[PDB]
Order: structure tokens, then C-alpha cells, then sequence
């Protein structure tokens, strides 16, 4: 129980999230990833999963996972996911078709909102081309529409590709800032370091009970012995292997 | 700054019976376990490195290969001779490992250094007695970075010294499917040379996963430079190249190992491996058939 | 976290002077979250540093500050009467807001304290009670030293006061007897 | 403009559960977040919680998230404050502070006044008014009084020039004592805490 | 969640069923696949 717990905030706790252009990245590796503090969160709008179960995040084990988050409109929360189309999907944030992972949304209306309009945020419109499978571009150069030389500001064939959100509070459903948090997960050859809480029970001594120590189980009761483990031991074995 | 001057002599010393450590952390008592792991053949020749500085800055050094471990040993007073350095590349192209140590917090850190002909640290300010890294002359670039570690300062200079002792310190590394395996075990010796008779096994100290590939290691030296601009210094220390060979391991009462047999020295420890037993009484033994093996390929084709 | 400023800060009217802060955290979409306030010796603290990139409508644009790593510090281009008061940092990052130990700002100008003398009335006297107020104003440093003459002299005084007239006051009440009032007293006052 | 003004200067004994209220006018009291902060005196600015007066929405600070509650009502657009098993070392200056369209919902863009809230056991009691070479200036003495706000006034207001009211002193039986004087008269001492007033002329 | 959900979905209470949002701009991966599980079972028993 002494193992250090990853620090879930600043990612859902975090008061202002990065741009829907210029989302951020946390790298979550070499901790143990408690995700019982994300289901008493807050009233999420949209939960789904890809390729991990919901329930079994917090015991399987990952290599690498990151936690990206943005803020986006209230009509396109359904447009970031896997296999799907629109502005925020083609131009700001793609997920590829095997992405494994899970998609976390929830409204945010009372804090990216201000009647004045909050027009912090700003979304990707005109590109080019799609981005890739997670793909960032911040860059903010002038896009070309049209085939006419465009000047240093906006005009009629030219126009700015990040557009500001407009956030009021007396919009109704749908036009609401909603905060979204996206987790990805993978696995290669290098070592697993997350696999979530172990969730520990009480220890039983001289019963016929089942034991379970950092992975070595069997069946056996528990005594008090008198040996002399070296520091950096953990197992005891004798003779007969 | 990036400036070779530290100038590096090698000879050759036999190590006896050094370099075994614990294979694993499971607890063994009154048992004698035979295993077959990466070890230092018993009475076999190490080199024997000399560095020395003459302070003439008002120099040859090079590198040391790595193959699945190197063993190192050191025993110069006020701990001279403290980092060391792993990698594939080692020229800022691929991620290098860098241990770096010092008196408190040391740090453990992978990343594409350019590492510089003779990679040290230096202090400076006596004027104020603040003594802190004067440059960082380890690497002349740094690219950008994976991970980091940070650990206590181990085997540091003996907790309460006697009169004038000498200790002797060694080191094991080995990198396993992707976990970097740290032994290392210090044992005060006499005055008189270095790598004495008898045993002793090396706890394992650091166990982390990187993944990465290590085709050689460098190391980093530590020279007490005092302005009056350069100060001298010497640093002698051990280094050996491990081999996949069979060894027979002896617990004691309290779990520790206390001596060990090399299963390829002798026709008499191969008989004690066969009989996984330090004792043979007398007898004809029969022990693995010998082969010759071929001297070169032959290649017959149409 | 908690943040930490220095208790004790001095300048001068013209000058400048910093106030450094430490314990800024950063999260994942930003890390400029850093805010100031200042608070009126017996009034309510006043916004005049949020998003240090940028400052609050009628605030004086003499404030200023910046950011190096985890620490903070707020710089003023100059010192004025006005600008005597203390200054809490504040940090907003983690949705939550958290002051720092407080400062407090002094500033150097022209030094002779007004000295005058009260005698208490008949109705205290009726009341078998007898104060003798000495009045010590018009003195620029925060140091002040009371005493009394009957052979030197309960009695209790307070040095500090308010700086609503970018001065300082002083008072004492010499709390005795009528009897020992009509046996007899003379004010004595020590300053720099 | 928009103002956010607090309630007045309350004393009660520890464990009776007193209530602040706070007044705002100038804007819509509904899109804006609202908290107080607990300043004591020697110490810096100590915040309690947030609330939003749109919703039931609140959060407080892991210090006060049950030693102090915090409600509003946006169909009057007034906030209030609510404590439970105060003590004696609860007393300290209260301040208010709203969102404001200045920075983000968490940041507070603007301060009421502030409120003051002596908790204590000493019964409040009640102040007493005494007159004072001097031709030239007069002035009154105020004596034996436990709570600390204390106005003074003279001649019911009529003069305001070369009138000045100086800090009070704690005299050595426990009672503060302040004086105030007038450059030249009837004095007029008020004090809230206790409800007392008294007039004196010198 | 711990806390006896209503009619009505919640935020610790969500539908078990799910739609398919099957759509032909999908590519390969998503799209919807027909299933046909054929089980036989065969053994020393009178055929049919």
C-alpha cells in the first residue's frame, strides 16, 4: 500500500484545458493509476470505451498511457471518436480505427463560460489536409482558400483557420462548453509499469486460507517464523525447490 | 567544455574469486542451488585501469565495449571515481543511460548526450568553500529526454573510518529483457593489494525497466580542482567482461552465500557440480565427454 | 502546496521593489496561473494582479511581474503614499486558491512627533477614576517610545495605528486613582 | 458599477451559529461564481468556498469543506454564510469575492468590504463615555469596552473637519480604550456591538 | 454506483444496452459483420 499513486488532477481537476488545436499530453508511467476518483467526478455525458472494459481498467496492466484534454462544443461531443467525421475530427483531433481507449465528456457550461464570452478557446476549421491518427498542428498561419495571394490579415478569399468559441451562458442544451477527456492505452516490448490499485485485503495468520504475494498465490496457512530474510529477499525456499 | 586531458593507463590483474552476485531474491538456507546465469569466471584475467591527471591544461582515454555486462571494481580514497555511463551509440543518436554520483540524491537519467572525449565533473569555488559542478563537461549537447530516476547515495565512504583503511568497492551491471540489474557490495580489505583471497556475494541494488539497447558503457571521474587553475588526481579501478557459465551457489544459516564453484575451471568442480557438493570423496567420476570443435565453415555449392 | 512570501519588504516613493513567491504548480492546458492582491491596512483586499500577462480594468499599470519556473514575483514600476500595504500571492491551477504568509510594503520619507497633554475630567474624578492622556501624532516612523513623570512613573499605549493620513499615531492612558491624581505629572516622549 | 456589498458587524458566543448575508446588485447574480475569505488577524487570507449561484453547485476548500457552509438565492440575488460549533478562536474578518467577466470562473475579479465577526465569552459588555491647557482642541474619552469597532461622533455629525478618532488601547483589566478629538461641542459615541449609545458634552 | 438508482439514467447509473452506431463512411474495423454460429453436437445419440 505504500506505492505512490498517479496524480489524476491537473488533467480533470485542471481549471482552463489547452486548445482543441493545441491539446496537451500527460504521460502516465511508472505509478499505480487509481481511476476509482473518475466515476464520482462529475455527472459525465458521454462514457464509452474502446477495446478495455470500463470495470476492468483498474486491474489490467499498461505499458504507457496518456490522458488528453480539451474542451469542445456541446452538438460535437459526438464527433471525437474512433471511425468519425467533422471539424474536430479531421482537422483537430483524429483517433484512429484501433484506437484502444476510453472517450470521457461532461458539461462544463458553469466553468469555460462567461457572459462576457469566454473566447479563450479556439478551434481548428481550414486545413489543408486531415490530421493523422494523433496528430497535433499548432501552427496559425493565414490559410489560403482562395488562389490569390493572401495578404497579412484576414480577407474575403482568405480567412483565419482557428476559430474562437462564443461560450455564453444563456445558450441552451447543445451550444454548452462540455470538457472532454480522452485516454489511450498500448502495449509493446517494453515493460509494463501501470496496472492500477492492487486493492489489498487484511492479513489472516494460522488459517487454512488462500495467500496472495505480489503475485505468487497458493493455498497454506500463515505463521510467525523466526528466520532471518535479507533485506532484498522476498521469497523463502528450501531445498526441494 | 570539451577538452581531452585525462589521461588513462590499463594493465592486468587476475581476479581470483570475485564477481558473484545473487542471481535472484528468493531466501536460501543450508542448500546448495546450482543455476546457470551470467557470471565472472573464477581466477580469470580483468583489466587493471590507471587514470591520472597531471593538470597540464596550461590524454588518451578511449571507450569500453559492453557485451550483456561488465563487471567494475574501484577502491580509491574519497570515493574519485563516483558515474557511469550506458548506451548504443553514446554520440547524442540514440538514448544513452547516465548515472551520476555524488554525496546525496543521486541522479539516473536516459538521454541522447554528446558525450565528450573525457566525460568528468569538477568542482571550483575554495575561495568560499561552496564546493558545487564548476561545467558540466559530460556533454557538450543534450538532446531531448525519456526518463529520470533518483535514488540515495550508495556506497559512499565508510559510516565512522578508522586509521588510514582501505575499502574495496565493486560493481555489476546487466540488462535482462528490459530491466536494468544493479549489484554491488563493499567490503573493507588491508592495505595490501587489491582483490584479496576469500568470497563475497554482491546484493543486487537497482532494478528498473528501460528497454533499451547497451552496446558500451563509459564512466564519469570526479577531480577535487582547486584554483591558486587544475589540481591533479589519480583513480584506479577494475574492469571485466562477463561470460554465460554454470556456477554452484552455497547458502549458509542465515541466507547468505558464502562461497561459490565455477562449473569450468577444474575437472574438480566440475565433479562438485555434477555432484552438487563442495566435499567429493574418493572416486572415478565420469564428467561431460569432450568435442572438438570445427575450426572454420566450409561452404559447397554448385 | 503553499506559498511562501517574504514578511518584511522595504523601498522608497520613486523606487522599485520585488516581492518573490514560490509554490506555483502547473497543469495540463496551462501555467500562467498566477494572481496578486492587495489589501488596505483595515480594508478589504483589491484585485491588481490576475494572469500577470495582463491586468484588471482601473488598476494603476505601475504593477507589474513575471515567471521563472515554480516562482513568482510581483515588480512595481514605482512606489507612491498609496502603495503602503500587503500583498498576497495566489495560485489557481489545481481549481483550487491558496494566499501566501502576507507581506508588508514600507516606504522611506521625511521623520519632530506632536506631543500634547489631557488632563481627565470631574466626572471621572466622581466616578473614583482618573486618566491622564498623552497624545503623541505627526511622526512618520513606526517607533515610539511613552513614559512619565511623577521619579519615572497601570499604564498602557499602543505604537501602530492607521494610515489613512499617510502618518502615524501614538496614545497612552496613565489608568490611576483620584487620590494619587490630586497628590501630584509630565509626559515624556523619546523619538528618533 | 457593479457592487457587492456584505452584512454588518455581528458578536455572538461560541456555539450559537450566527449568519452573514451579502447583497450584490449591478449585474446578473446568476452567471457569476461567489466565496468568501477568512482573513484572522495576524495572518494572512484564508479561503473557505465557492459557490454558484445558478445551481446547487458548491465547492470549499479540504480546511472548510464541513467547519463552514455557503448558500445564495439567485431570486434575490443574496448570498449567506452558516457555521456550526464555533469557538473562541473563530473570531477573524470575513471578505467576499464574485467571478466578474475579468478572468477565469476560479479567479476572483472583485471585494466587497468586509464583515467583522467577534466570537468571545466576555458578555459584550457595554462602553462608557468620559470628557477630557489645552487653549487648541477638545476631545472625549471612551473606557471599559470588550468588543473592538467603536464610532464616535460630534455634535450628531454637524462637524467633520479637524475630527479625527484614534486606535484603541487595551488597557491592563482586559477593556480597550480609545479617545478622539475635535479641533476648535457635544461628543456622540456609538457602538453596534452592544447597542450603546451615550452623548457628552465637554 | 453504491446509491439505488431511479427510472431514470444517472451519473452512477447508465443503460446496459448500448446502440450500434453502424454507418457506411466507417472503414474496416467498424463496419457491421452478419454472424451465423453453427453448433453441433455428435455423440452415440439417435440422429435427426
Amino acid at each position: 500500500n505504500i506505492t505512490n499513486l498517479c496524480p489524476f488532477h491537473e488533467v480533470f481537476n485542471a481549471t482552463t484545458f489547452a486548445s482543441v488545436y493545441a491539446w496537451n499530453r500527460k504521460r502516465i508511467s511508472n505509478c499505480v493509476a487509481d481511476y476509482s476518483v473518475i466515476y464520482n467526478f462529475a455527472p459525465f455525458f458521454a462514457f464509452k470505451c474502446y477495446g478495455v472494459s470500463p470495470t476492468k481498467l483498474n486491474d489490467l496492466c499498461f505499458t504507457n498511457v496518456y490522458a488528453d484534454s480539451f474542451v469542445i462544443r456541446g452538438n460535437e461531443v459526438s464527433q471525437i471518436a474512433p471511425g468519425q467525421t467533422g471539424n474536430i475530427a479531421d482537422y483537430n483531433y483524429k483517433l484512429p480505427d484501433d484506437f484502444t481507449g476510453c472517450v470521457i465528456a461532461w458539461n462544463s457550461n458553469k466553468l469555460d463560460s462567461k457572459p462576457s464570452g469566454n473566447y479563450n478557446y479556439l478551434y481548428r476549421l481550414f486545413r489543408k489536409s486531415k490530421l493523422k491518427p494523433f496528430e497535433r498542428d499548432i501552427s496559425t498561419e493565414i490559410y489560403q482558400a482562395g488562389n490569390r495571394p493572401c495578404n497579412g490579415v484576414a480577407g474575403p478569399n482568405c480567412y483565419s483557420p482557428l476559430q474562437s468559441y462564443g461560450f455564453r451562458p444563456t445558450y441552451g442544451v447543445g451550444h454548452q462548453p462540455y470538457r472532454v477527456v480522452v485516454l489511450s492505452f498500448e502495449l509493446l516490448h517494453a515493460p509494463a509499469t501501470v496496472c492500477g490499485p492492487k486493492k489489498s485485503t487484511n492479513l489472516v495468520k494460522n488459517k487454512c486460507v488462500n495467500f496472495n504475494f505480489n503475485g505468487l498465490t497458493g493455498t497454506g496457512v500463515l505463521t510467525e517464523s523466526n528466520k532471518k530474510f535479507l533485506p532484498f529477499q522476498q521469497f523463502g525456499r528450501d531445498i526441494a525447490d | 567544455q570539451c577538452v581531452n586531458l585525462i589521461t588513462r593507463t590499463q594493465s592486468y590483474t587476475n581476479s581470483f574469486t570475485r564477481g558473484v552476485y545473487y542471481p535472484d531474491k528468493v531466501f536460501r538456507s543450508s542448500v546448495l542451488h546450482s543455476t546457470q546465469d551470467l557470471f565472472l569466471p573464477f581466477f580469470s584475467n580483468v583489466t587493471w585501469f590507471h587514470a591520472i591527471h597531471v593538470s597540464g591544461t596550461n590524454f588518451d582515454n578511449p571507450a569500453l565495449p559492453f557485451n550483456d555486462g561488465v563487471y567494475f571494481a574501484s577502491t580509491e580514497k574519497s570515493n574519485i571515481i563516483r558515474g557511469w555511463i550506458f548506451g548504443t551509440t553514446l554520440d547524442s543518436k540514440t538514448q544513452s543511460l547516465l548515472i551520476v554520483n555524488n554525496a546525496t540524491n543521486v541522479v539516473i537519467k536516459v538521454c541522447e548526450f554528446q558525450f565528450c572525449n573525457d566525460p568528468f565533473l569538477d568542482v571550483y569555488q575554495k575561495n568560499n568553500k561552496s564546493w558545487m559542478e564548476s561545467e558540466f563537461r559530460v556533454y557538450s549537447s543534450a538532446n531531448n529526454c525519456t526518463f529520470e530516476y533518483v535514488s540515495q547515495p550508495f556506497l559512499m565512504d565508510l559510516v565512522g573510518k578508522e586509521g588510514n583503511f582501505k575499502n574495496l568497492r565493486e560493481f555489476v551491471f546487466k540488462n535482462i529483457d528490459g530491466y536494468f540489474k544493479i549489484y554491488s557490495k563493499h567490503t573493507p580489505i588491508n592495505l595490501e593489494r587489491d582483490l584479496p583471497q576469500g568470497f563475497s556475494a554482491l546484493e543486487p541494488l537497482v532494478d528498473l525497466p528501460i528497454g533499451i539497447n547497451i552496446t558500451r558503457f563509459q564512466t564519469l571521474l570526479a577531480l577535487h580542482r582547486s584554483y591558486l587553475g587544475w589540481t591533479a588526481g589519480a583513480a584506479a579501478y577494475y574492469v571485466g567482461y562477463l561470460q554465460p557459465r554454470t556456477f554452484l551457489l552455497k547458502y549458509n544459516e542465515n541466507g547468505t552465500i558464502t562461497d561459490a564453484v565455477d562449473c569450468a575451471l577444474d575437472p574438480l568442480s566440475e565433479t562438485k557440480c555434477t555432484l552438487k557438493s563442495f566435499t567429493v570423496e574418493k572416486g572415478i567420476y565420469q564428467t561431460s565427454n569432450f568435442r572438438v570443435q570445427p575450426t572454420e565453415s566450409i561452404v559447397r555449392f554448385p | 502546496s503553499a506559498l511562501t512570501q517574504p514578511r518584511s519588504v522595504s523601498g522608497s516613493l520613486g523606487q522599485s521593489v520585488t516581492i518573490s513567491c514560490t509554490g506555483i504548480s502547473s497543469d495540463v492546458g496551462g501555467d500562467n496561473y498566477v494572481s496578486w492582491y492587495q489589501q488596505h491596512p483595515g480594508k478589504a483586499p483589491k484585485l491588481m494582479i490576475y494572469d500577470v500577462s495582463k491586468r484588471p480594468s482601473g488598476v494603476p499599470d505601475r504593477f507589474s511581474g513575471s515567471k521563472s519556473g515554480n516562482t513568482a514575483s510581483l515588480t512595481i514600476s514605482g512606489l507612491q503614499a498609496d502603495d503602503e500595504a500587503d500583498y498576497y500571492c495566489c495560485s489557481y491551477a489545481l481549481s483550487r486558491v491558496v494566499f501566501g504568509g502576507g507581506t508588508m510594503l514600507t516606504v522611506l520619507g521625511q521623520p519632530a512627533p506632536s506631543v500634547t497633554l489631557f488632563p481627565p475630567s470631574s466626572e471621572e474624578l466622581q466616578a473614583n477614576k482618573a486618566t491622564l492622556v498623552c497624545l503623541i501624532s505627526d511622526f512618520y516612523p513606526g517607533a515610539v517610545t511613552v513614559a512619565w513623570k511623577a521619579s519615572p512613573v497601570g499604564v498602557e499605549t499602543t505604537t501602530p495605528s492607521k494610515q489613512s493620513n499617510n502618518k502615524y499615531a501614538a496614545s497612552s492612558y496613565l489608568s490611576l486613582t483620584p487620590e494619587q491624581w490630586k497628590s501630584h505629572y509630565s509626559c515624556q516622549v523619546t523619538h528618533e | 458599477q457593479m457592487q457587492l456589498v456584505q452584512s454588518g458587524a455581528e458578536v455572538k458566543k461560541p456555539g450559537e451559529s450566527l449568519k452573514i448575508s451579502c447583497k450584490g446588485s449591478g449585474y446578473t447574480f446568476s452567471y457569476y461564481w461567489i466565496g468568501w475569505v477568512r482573513q484572522m488577524p495576524g495572518k494572512g487570507l484564508e479561503w473557505m468556498g465557492i459557490i454558484y449561484p445558478g445551481d446547487s453547485d458548491t465547492r470549499y476548500s479540504p480546511s472548510f469543506q464541513g467547519q463552514v457552509t455557503i448558500s445564495a438565492d439567485k431570486s434575490i440575488s443574496t448570498a449567506y454564510l452558516h457555521w456550526s460549533s464555533l469557538k473562541a478562536s473563530d473570531t477573524a474578518m470575513y471578505y467576499c469575492a464574485r467571478q466578474g467577466d475579468l478572468g477565469d470562473w476560479i479567479l476572483l475579479g472583485y471585494w466587497g468590504q468586509g464583515t467583522l465577526v467577534t466570537v468571545s465569552s466576555a458578555s459584550t459588555k457595554g462602553p462608557s463615555v468620559f470628557p477630557l491647557k489645552s487653549t487648541a482642541a477638545l476631545g472625549c474619552l471612551v473606557k471599559d469596552y470588550f468588543p473592538e469597532p467603536v464610532t464616535v461622533s460630534w455634535n450628531s455629525g454637524a462637524l467633520t473637519s479637524g475630527v479625527h478618532t484614534f486606535p484603541a488601547v487595551l488597557q491592563s483589566s482586559g477593556l480597550y480604550s480609545l479617545s478622539s478629538v475635535v479641533t476648535v461641542y457635544i461628543c456622540n459615541v456609538n457602538h453596534k456591538p452592544s447597542n450603546t449609545k451615550v452623548d457628552k458634552k465637554v
